[PDB]
Parts: structure tokens; sequence; C-alpha cells
């Protein structure tokens, strides 16, 4: 048999997480912007969720980088925007969505690199 | 909203069980004390069950009261049957832990953290 | 001197020429004792007994929002208005243009690499400017 | 490239002067201490500041917001822009309303005292743009910069 | 070469050495700093330049298999020699 | 600050506190906790040890890679000092002994040591300077124990005039000479005390409270050139101390007068120990000491600690002092001492 | 105790925002003739509730909201903060 | 057969896809899906409700047999609003087959335990709710099994850190193990390695 429940989802009491860790954090949830290094555009198709960056600092015997962010590396992988934030919200981390940017479609011409009269009309190939 | 419970079909159920794992916890902790040879009293060991039992006042979904019993129960038992050693006892005191200051200058001195 | 945050080092809010508020995030923390900039003056208003009423990066964004609520419309280009009411006003007041003509500061790419504190201080300008002169 | 410039010349350390004139370091307390002190000691048009071209907004407000609490107005920049009329009422007095994508639906611009090329870089590249795909036309009034 | 700083700490082959006040060198208090002798900069640099007949050569850093992936470098310049990436060896054309 | 001292870090094991801290005579009561709160937080901690490697071990543990470093030193090699503390911005004096030897008497461990570390420290631009001396130091003291620590404050004052000076009543704690001491009275059957103990009135402080206040001496600015005391929240009468040892403890209590000569001739009998001797008469001198009021010092509630009352903390010494009978006895079973008001 | 700055928030096309639409396009300017000195701040932003900020000494700031007022409305409310100073 | 290529082996293909149409004809009121891989192997996808009757149907049916429970796990797919997954893996000794049966849960949603139908599902459960938080209703003895005495939280959900919350060492001072937020000394280095080139376009998902 079922029951009604109707108040908001939150677990963040049941997560075993600090305190701190769940207040005080902003979660970012965004599409990974396209290495411009590289046309492949594989890896611009899913949301993350990311959290914001806390000090590294210089490990005194070899200077290694430390840090004291349990979080630094959390990285969630999610389908679609409302997938993130329905994640977000009832673990309790407030978060920014930042929108998708798609590529605008561009109109393409080999033939207008020899244009008659007009300033695409390239100089070389 | 129609959800499969745990164990408690609203929030009146629910606190109940909790009543009765308050109750457990605060019979246990004069055991406890002697047992582990604990150098804290009685009245520190209950306020800090008070402790961990207000923070969660809050809630209000029954599924969520139903998990935090469960585990309630089982952090008892854990301590009942001397699973727990010392350490384990004693690590909700974090008595090696310094002082943070809550404030904002206080913060603002030591680093970044918010 | 109080060392503050590079636009690196915070989470900080910037509007470009078009109105569009953006903002940056924290890539490295702020060396050595430095501190955000907003920080250090809600700080200074505690000493002086004149708190600032906003302790964290939010508060202070909702009191951007109480002053320019475009400013918190992130990566949103924000329509002004009143460019007649603009000339209008711009009438009342006659105002002699001088004989000098229009040079602007920066003519060739020299000028380009150094404007600003953080680009006068890279060596990577300084070599960029020494290529473009000898 | 400018990256590099912010591991160079960086300041690290809170400074104050010493009783022979001179920068040394300090804990925030101490420094934050001495500018409160004057800070507690001066009133309305004694205090002043100056924002400079790279700081940002949340600071911008924070610090109008302690010189307006001693009474205070003088919160200025460097970059100067007529106040005449409209002044910065109006924020169309002071903003590139067509938008930097608007450039690609203009058929004339008219730059008038600006070098785009060195000023907004991408701003000039988006021109260029237009120029060569739009066959826009345009006129500069100022130095014929390349 | 291995250089010494105004307190007496040996420089590394990569430029380090504890400043004069940091109170780092401590640690070789009653022990001692770590520091290769053979400064591979330096070796390199004796090797002497070898005078090839041909516009390009290529490089393998010797011994086969055991040297380094096989490049082929450009002798078309002659105000300088050209060096392989890998090993440093140094070729220039003969007229 | 040179760049490697700016603290960095959430002042956990891993994190860079700022201080480098050289501690003389960190291998006793006092240097353990002291080491262990430096540790705690990140800092540098050169431990020059004049003892065998083996008994500097449990040292190890309480720091971070790279961040505990022990050398050699002498006493009366003021090169070695030098070696040590070159590199420090805060040098800390914990060396003493309760008992002269057949090398080093009260005068060299209390005077002439500490006298060369606070000279080699100056000479070598040491910031700070952290010496213990003790609460009931006094030229005019019979204890020459005492005695000599009222000497040596007074040369460290000189040598290093912005040193903290430190003066602790007798410190409790799980390896202290002091409630450790009367508990082990009880294999001797009865407890003898001058005047019943009805005399003599002690303010004992707690270990990590004396730890916590040179802690916080270190990073207080306003600390430097001030000599504090560090006392117990409560003054008790060396009987009612004493009677309550061995409540806590469930031993027989059978307290009986010796006046002050026989006490002093039993005292040089332990003394003939080459090793270390149970109790000698200058130890004797000192636990009938009344444990001077100073208000005109400032104590640990300056420097920020809370007093740690000894009903708090008596169990956690003296536990081990209990036969199975007794051993799981709770700390409320024991009914406290009547403080001095 | 001084008026020291106005700042009027509004919708570029809401209908809450008619009223303070008409009074910018009607009476800002003969209102910043008379007041020459005195930042008026106008932010225009997507579907915000229109509002009139007023900034007196030593940073107090006060708010009214204007959402629904019509030009006349608009004319009093400012003109109770240009002369109820506070 | 190609020297470098799996060989393919339709025989088997064949007959699990059979069986597996065999079981969502006897259990409609609880299969959801059922699927064969390119590597022969069957997975049932059924409804929560139907884990009783599923395996009780698949251990004791003539025809199935499937007497052995391999393994039971979970998976953590945050994107999902029933982001776990529980997966039986089953031995049939009499066909010589094994059969995947998989349904979902939530974190606040309890399961049916197994342990009636395989007593070997005890440890398991107990180590899906001490690694992922998924409790099972009817269990004689849930409790942790690999965390640590009095662990908080559930490592191997997806937004549980690599290193966790807390750290261990020995105090001196109060003469024991203590437990401490958690400090590196040199951080994990994350490593983005997914080359932005598709790989499979046999999986490609539609736009
Ligand atoms: N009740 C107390 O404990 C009180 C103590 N104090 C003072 O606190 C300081 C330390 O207290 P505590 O730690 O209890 O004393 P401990 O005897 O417990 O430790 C003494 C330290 O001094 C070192 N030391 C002793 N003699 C020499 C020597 N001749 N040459 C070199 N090092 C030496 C010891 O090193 P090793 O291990 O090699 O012997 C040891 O590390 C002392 O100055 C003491 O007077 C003050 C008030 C009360
Ligand atoms: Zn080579």
């Amino acid at each position: 048999q079922l029951i009604t429940v109707d108040e908001k989802l939150d677990i963040t009491t049941i997560t075993g997480v600090p305190e701190e860790h769940i207040k005080t954090r902003k979660a970012r949830i965004f599409v990974p912007a396209r290495n411009n290094m590289q046309s492949g555009v594989n890896n611009t198709k899913k949301w993350k969720m990311e959290f914001d960056t806390r000090e590294r600092w210089e490990n005194p015997l070899m200077g290694w980088a430390s840090t004291a962010d349990p979080l630094s590396n959390l990285v969630l992988t999610f389908s679609t925007k409302e997938d993130a934030v329905a994640f977000a919200e009832k673990n309790g981390w407030s978060y920014d969505v930042e929108e998708r940017k798609v590529p605008k479609p561009k109109s393409k011409s080999y033939g207008a690199n020899f244009s008659w009269n007009k300033r695409t009309r390239v100089s070389t190939k | 909203t129609s959800v499969k419970p745990i164990f408690s079909r609203d929030m009146n159920e629910a606190k109940r069980r909790v009543r009765e794992l308050y109750r457990a916890w605060y019979r246990e902790v004069p055991n406890t004390v002697h047992l582990f040879q604990l150098d804290i009293s009685v009245k520190q060991g209950r306020d800090k069950v008070r402790e961990m039992f207000k923070k969660n006042a809050h809630i209000t979904d029954p599924r969520v009261v139903d998990l935090l019993v469960i585990k309630g129960k089982m952090e008892l038992e854990e301590t009942i049957k001397v699973w727990k050693q010392r350490t384990h006892v004693m690590r909700f005191f974090h008595e090696t832990e310094a002082p943070r200051p809550k404030d904002f200058l206080s913060k603002f001195y030591v680093g970044h953290d918010p | 001197i109080l060392p503050g945050a590079a636009y690196t080092e915070k989470s900080a809010t910037y509007v470009n020429t078009e109105g569009r508020a953006q903002q940056t995030k924290v890539a490295v923390t702020p060396p050595g004792l430095a501190r955000e900039d907003w920080k250090i003056i809600r700080a200074l208003s505690e000493i002086a007994g004149m708190t600032l009423p906003y302790d964290t990066l939010d508060q202070v964004r909702n009191r951007l929002e109480e002053v320019s609520p475009n400013l918190v419309r992130y990566d949103d280009v924000e329509g002004a208005n009143y460019f007649q009411q603009a000339s209008e006003l711009s009438k009342l007041v006659n105002q002699q243009l001088l004989a000098d003509p229009l040079v602007p500061p920066q003519l060739t790419i020299k000028d380009f690499y150094m404007t600003d504190s953080i680009s006068r201080a890279s060596q990577t300008m300084a070599k960029c400017v020494k290529a473009v002169t000898e | 490239f400018a990256y590099d410039g912010l591991k160079r010349q960086r300041l690290t350390e809170p400074m104050v002067r010493n009783e022979k004139g001179l920068l040394t370091h300090t804990t925030w307390e101490d420094a934050l201490s001495r500018v409160a002190g004057m800070l507690q000691s001066f009133q309305g048009n004694d205090v002043a500041a100056i924002a400079g071209g790279l700081v940002d907004a949340e600071a911008l407000i924070a610090l109008k917001d302690l010189l307006n609490r001693v009474d205070s107005d003088t919160l200025c920049t460097e970059e100067v822009f007529p106040t005449a009329g409209a002044g910065t009422d109006l924020r169309s007095n002071y903003l590139l309303n067509t938008t930097i994508a608007g450039v690609e639906e203009a058929d004339v611009v008219l730059l008038v005292g600006t070098n785009p090329r060195f000023e907004a870089p991408l701003f000039n590249a988006r021109i260029r743009k237009s120029w060569l795909h739009n066959d826009l036309k345009v006129a500069l009034i100022g130095s014929p910069v390349d | 070469g291995v250089r010494t700083s105004p307190t007496g700490e040996k420089v590394t082959h990569t430029g380090q050495v504890y400043d004069d006040g940091d109170y780092r060198k401590v640690r070789f208090v009653g022990r001692q700093k770590e520091v290769n002798e053979n400064f591979a900069i330096d070796l390199i640099a004796e090797q002497p330049v070898s005078q090839v007949g041909s516009r390009v050569i290529s490089c393998d850093g010797g011994g086969g298999a055991l040297g380094h992936p096989r490049v082929y470098i450009n002798l078309d310049k002659e105000t300088k020699t050209g060096t392989c990436g890998y090993c440093g060896l140094q070729f220039r054309q003969q007229h | 600050l040179h760049h490697a001292v700016i603290p960095h870090g959430k002042g956990g094991r891993s994190s860079v506190s700022g201080i480098v801290a050289t501690v003389f005579g960190a291998t006793g009561f006092l240097g353990r906790y002291v080491v262990n709160h430096l540790g705690r937080m990140g800092s540098q901690v050169i431990v020059p040890h004049r003892c065998e490697p083996y008994d500097t071990m449990h040292l190890r543990p309480m720091g971070d890679l790279g961040q505990i470093i022990f050398m050699d030193w002498n006493g009366r090699d003021k090169d070695s000092i030098r070696r040590a503390v070159e590199h420090s911005s805060v040098v800390i004096n914990l060396v003493g002994r309760e008992w002269e030897t057949q090398n080093f008497d009260f005068e060299d461990v209390f005077v002439k040591i500490p006298q060369a570390i606070a000279q080699v420290s100056k000479e070598a631009g040491v910031e700070k300077f952290i010496h213990i001396s003790h609460l009931n130091a006094d030229i005019k003291s019979s204890s020459k124990y005492l005695r000599s620590k009222a000497v040596g404050e007074k040369e460290v004052r000189e040598t290093f005039p912005e040193a903290t000076i430190i003066k602790p009543a007798e410190i409790f704690g799980r390896e202290d000479r002091f409630l450790n001491y009367f508990a082990n009275i009880r294999w001797f059957g009865g407890v003898p005390l001058i005047s019943l103990g009805k005399k003599t009135v002690k303010q004992p402080v707690y270990i990590v409270d004396v730890t916590k206040g040179i802690i916080n001496a270190i990073k207080d600015p306003d600390a430097r050139g001030k000599t504090f005391a560090f006392v117990g929240p409560s003054r008790y009468l060396l009987f009612d101390l004493v009677q309550y040892v061995f409540a806590v403890a469930h031993r027989p209590f059978l307290p009986y007068p010796l006046p002050h000569f026989a006490y002093r001739w039993i005292g040089r009998l332990f003394e003939i120990s080459p090793f270390e001797p149970w109790t000698t008469r200058d130890k004797v001198e000192r636990i009938h000491t009344t444990d001077k009021i100073l208000p005109h010092l400032p104590g640990l509630e300056d420097l920020g600690v809370e007093a740690t009352p000894l009903e708090l903390k008596a169990i956690e010494v003296l536990r081990r002092h209990r036969t199975y009978r007794w051993l799981s006895s709770e700390i409320e079973d024991v009914q406290p001492a009547k403080t001095i008001p | 105790l001084g008026l020291r700055e106005i700042r009027i928030h509004l919708c570029q096309r809401s209908p809450g925002s008619q009223g303070v639409r008409d009074f910018i396009e009607k009476r800002y300017v003969e209102l910043k003739k008379a007041n020459p000195d005195l930042p008026i701040l106008i932010r225009e932003c997507s579907d915000v509730q229109p509002k009139l900020w007023a900034r007196y000494a030593f940073g107090q700031e006060k708010n009214v909201s204007l959402n629904n007022f019509s030009a006349d409305q608009v004319t009093r409310a400012l003109e109770n903060v240009l002369s109820s100073k506070a | 057969t190609r020297p470098t290529v799996r060989p393919r082996n339709d025989v088997a293909h064949k007959q699990l896809s059979a069986f597996g149409e065999y079981v969502a004809e006897i259990l409609p009121k609880y299969v959801q899906q059922v699927q064969v891989s390119c590597f022969n192997e069957l997975e049932i996808c059924i409804h929560p409700d139907g884990v009783i009757p599923v395996l009780t149907f698949l251990r004791d049916h003539s025809n199935a047999q499937f007497k052995s429970l391999a393994d039971l796990t979970a998976v953590d797919i945050p994107t999902r609003q029933n982001r776990f997954e529980i997966v039986y893996n089953l031995l049939s000794l009499r066909f010589n087959s094994r059969i995947r049966v998989k349904t979902y849960t939530d974190e606040l949603t309890p399961i049916e335990s197994s342990v009636p139908v395989y007593k070997a599902a005890n440890w398991y459960e107990r180590e899906i709710w001490d690694m992922f938080g998924v409790f099972f209703a009817n269990h004689p003895d849930l409790r942790r099994i690999l965390t640590d005495y009095g662990f908080e939280g559930h490592p191997f959900r997806k937004d549980f850190p690599l290193s966790g919350y807390v750290e261990l060492r020995y105090d001196d001072e109060v003469k024991r193990v203590v437990a401490e937020p958690v400090e590196l000394a040199q951080e994990f280095r994350k490593f983005d390695l997914n080359s932005p080139w598709e790989a499979f376009p046999a999986y490609r998902q539609p736009p």
C-alpha cells in the first residue's frame, strides 16, 4: 500500500556529507565548452555538474599541490539540464545553470571564393 | 506523490519510532560510559545524544525519518555489542579539532573559505 | 596596501560594452595573504563599526540586484531605451568642439600590448613590444 | 598571452608605512585597523575612492556602500564619460546598444574617434566579418589607422 | 656546472637553491643536499657537430631500437646547425 | 613574511601554520604535548635531543612528512644550539630536571643552559622566545630547584628582553610527576605528610592548558616580553588533594604526620639511586611549598585558555592506579575535594 | 539627512511598468532639468516589478513599489521623495 | 573467422532470445524489458515489485532452474530519477546458462529482500546497503559490512568523493586514533582523457 508525501525531496541528512560541504558550496551546471585546440564535438554532448574551486597550496616537503577540499575532483554527468538541477536540489547544493551553447548554423559555399564582384573572392588557395 | 513507505505511514507514526530510539539511546549512555571506560559523564553523553537528535528536528518526510531511525538503531547496536571501540564512541566529541570561529572576520583572516 | 585577487582568482561580475553581465570563476586562489576584493571592504566595514549587510557572495549579488537589476542577469543583453530623452537633454547646454583632431591613444600594434597592470607586468607582452619596435 | 603577468609584481601581503616612511609587511588585523581609524575620523567630501579598469562589480558596490555610510558620494572611475544631460541616468547613453552581433545586420557603420582594432580587437574582427560577407560600408572620423 | 649560492648551498641543474632566509634548508643540517653533478646541458654541448653531405639527415639516437623514435632533420639553413629534438645531437651540411 | 612561511590550508596535518619552532626539551612530559600541538597544524618542529633516538620515536607520528626534524645537541656545546635555532622563528625552552645528577645540577639546567639557549637565539635573529620557569620560583626558597628557577628567569629576561616567560604551578597529566607521584606513595603503606598537609596549598594546572597557553603565546603579538602565571581554577589543601587522589584511585588512605627533618632524611635515602630517584629532599620541599598567588601577572585566561578543573581529568591520570575491582568506576563516583574559596 | 540618489527600476514590456514608461517618456526630461545634480538612475530589466529606490545621507535607502501605477501616481511617488526627505 | 575478431555464436543468441520472451510471456505483470547482448548475455529488466516472484520463478521453474545466485550488486546512475540499478546474476547448472535480472530504486524506496530465494543474497544486500544506501525490507540482519564502524555516507555513490571526508591518525594527547577532516599532501590529479572524436557510430544516440 502506497502513501502520500507531498514535501520536496531533501536527502541532505541521510547522505552523510559534512554540513560545511552542503551549504557553503556552489555547484555549476553546464555543458563543457569545446576544447578549441580540436574540432571534435564529442565532449559537448552531456551536462556536467562541478563545484567551486578552493585553495591549493604547496606541500613544504616536495612542493606538491595540497588541498583540503574533498569535492575538488567531483564531476557528475547528466543527460539533461533538468536531471542535473533535480540532483542538485535534493542534495541541498545551491547551483548556477549555464544554458547550452550550440554553434550557429553557417552558410558555406565553395563558389563564393571566386566571386565576380564580391569581397569573398580569395586571393590564394 | 504516491510512494512506497519504509515503516511509517506518516509523520505521526515516524515520531513514535523516533521517541522509541531516543529512549533506547538515553538508557544506554550509562552503560556505554561504564563499559568503554570513558572519561566523560553520563550528562555529557546524554547531551551529545540530544544534540544528535536535534540536528534532524526539521525533517518532515516520514521516509527520511525512517531511514534516520534505521541508522540510529544500527549505531546503537554497534555500541551495545562493543563492535565499536572507544575511538569510535569518542568520535562524536571531536576532541582534537581546533576551534573554527564562525564569524566573517575570523574566516577572512585565515583564508578564502566562506 | 591591501592585496586583492586578480580576475582569475575570484568569482566576480563584469559588464561588457553591450551591457551584458558575465561572471568569472575561480581558477586558482589569490596568492599569499591576498583576499577576495569585496571581502576586504566588508571586513573593513566591520572593523570601522559600519558593517555592510552581506556576508556571502550570493548576498552581495543580491545587493547588486537592488542597485541595477540587470547586473545579475548573466549572459543576457538587456535592452535600453529613451534615446529621445537623452538627445533632448544633450541639447540644453552647448559646448565648444576643440580644434584638436581625433587621435586615438593606440595608433600601431606596439601601443596595443601594454595597457593595464597585468599586461604591463607580462614578460611576454614585453617581448611582443620589443619585436615590433626593433 | 598576458596571463604571465599574473606571476609577477604581485601584492601578497598587507603593507603599512613604517616610521621611516617605507612600506613594510604587516597583518590583516593591523592594516585594516589603520584604515578603519582614518575612516572613522573623516566624513563627506573628505573621503573619496577611484575604481580602476579591472575592478569587479562586487567590489564596486561594496566600496560604494562603505563610502556612502560616511556620507561620501565621491565614487569615481578613471575612465571619463560626459555627465552633461542624461549623463549615466539612462543606460542607452553609454552602451553599445546595437550589440556586437548586430554589426552583422548593419549596412553602414560610422566609427568616430576610435581605433577598434586595438580597443576591441574582437569587435573589429566582427566588423571585418560583415565587411567581408555583407559588403558593409565603413567610414571613420579620426586618424587613418590601419 | 654545479655552482654554490652565497650561502654555500649547491645549485641544481634546474637552477633550484633555497634562498638566504628560507627556513626549508634546515632539512639539510646534519645531512646533505642530493645534487647530480653531471649536467646534461653541458655534456651535450661537448659533442662535436657532425658533417653530412645531404640536405636531410635522420637520427635515432644510436643503438637502433634502443635509441629514440627516428626523426629527419632539415639542414638547409647555413646560419645554424640542425639539432635532434630528442637527443640533442647536432648536424651540419658540408659546403 | 617570507613566502615559505605564509600560512596555508585549513589548520590540519598537511597545512602550513607558518611556525618554525625549535623545542628544547621536547622529549619530556611537557615536550610531547607541545610538539603534538605544533604538528597538528602543520608547523615545522626542530627537536634537538640529548637522549637515544629510541626515546624520540613517540614524537615521529606527530607531524606530516618532513615536519619533525631531529638533531643532536649538548647543553654545553653552544655551536650545537646555533645549528638547531638558526632557521626557526620561535624557540621554546622546556629543558629541566627534578633532580641533580653527577653531570648536571639545578644551576646547569635552570641557569646555564637556559641562558645559553637564549643568548644564541638572540644572536641568531630568533624573533620569539618562550621560556618555562615555575610559579613558585623564589630566590629565598628552601628548594634549590626553585632558587635556580628564580635566577634563571632573571638571566633569561636580560639576555632576551622580549621573551615570554611562563610560570606554571604543578602540572597534572598522564605522564606527570604529581598525581602519579602521590598515587605511587601507596607502595609504602601510609602517606607521610609534613604537618599532615594542612599547612600547604596547591593550585595545579592541567597539562593541556599549559600546552594551549604556550601555543597561543607564539601566535599572540601581545605576549612578547610578558610574564604569565598558569594556574588551575581551584586551590586545595595538600591534604585534601592527596585524599582526593587516593579516592579517585580507590586506594586506602592512611596519612600520618612526619616532621620536616624526618621527611628530609628519607629524601636523601632515595637520592642514593643512580637512576631516576623516586623522591628527593628537593622534591619534598616543592610539594609542601604553598603555590604563590600572583594577581599582578597575566594568566591563562589572558591567552584565551580556559583552565580545566582537576575534577574532570583526575580519572584520566589515575584510572591505571586502581586494581581490577575498581577499574571500571566512573568519574562521578568520588566526591570532589574542598576548594579553598 | 538629505536625498542623495534616486533609482527607478522597470520592465521594457510588462504592463505593470506601463505607467513608469509613460512617466519617463513625458516627465523625466523636465524632472532632470529641475534637479541637474541629482542622479536619477533609470535601469530597465526584463520582467522586474517596477520600484522607486531613494538613497539618503549615510547610505539609508527606502524603496516604493510602482507596480501598476499610472503616470500621475509615479509623479506623486517621486514628489513625495523629492520633498518629504529623510 | 578473422584472427583478431571475437567470433559470433548465433545458436546461443537464438536460444537466449527464445527464453527471454518465454520469461516475458509467463511474468507479464513485472517484466518491462528483455534484451540479449551481442556477446550472448540475457537480461530481464523488471519492476521492483517483481523481485521475489521473478527470482522465485527462475530458481524453481523446471525449465529455468537457476539455483545459484552468482552475484548481486548495484550501479549508481545519478541522471536517473531512480538512480540505483539492482543487478542479479544467476547461474543454471541444469541448463549451463546464465541470466541477469535488473530492477531499480531511489534513495528512499525499499527493495524486498531476496534472502528467502537465495541465502547467498544476505551479505550481498548488506554490501549494497553499505556502499549505496539502498534499504532492503525484511532483511534478517541489515547493517554495514565493509565500511568502518560509525562510517557516514555510502562510498560507491557517484557523488561520494574518492578520498571521502575524514581520515584517521594516532593522537598522543588523547592516546587513541582520531578522525579529522581529510587533507591531502598531494591532491589526486583529475585527468580529462576522453577524445572529442566519436569512437563507436553503432551506439550513437539520436540528437
Ligand atoms: N610539574 C611540572 O612538570 C612543571 C614543569 N615545569 C618546567 O617545565 C619544563 C619541562 O617540564 P617536564 O617536561 O615536566 O620536565 P621533563 O623532565 O619531563 O623533561 C625535561 C626535558 O629536559 C631535557 N633535559 C633535562 N636535563 C637535560 C640536560 N642536562 N641536557 C639536555 N636536556 C635536558 C630532557 O631531555 P631527556 O629526555 O634527555 O632527559 C627532557 O626532554 C622544565 O623546565 C620544568 O621545570 C614548570 C612547572 C611545573
Ligand atoms: Zn637523436
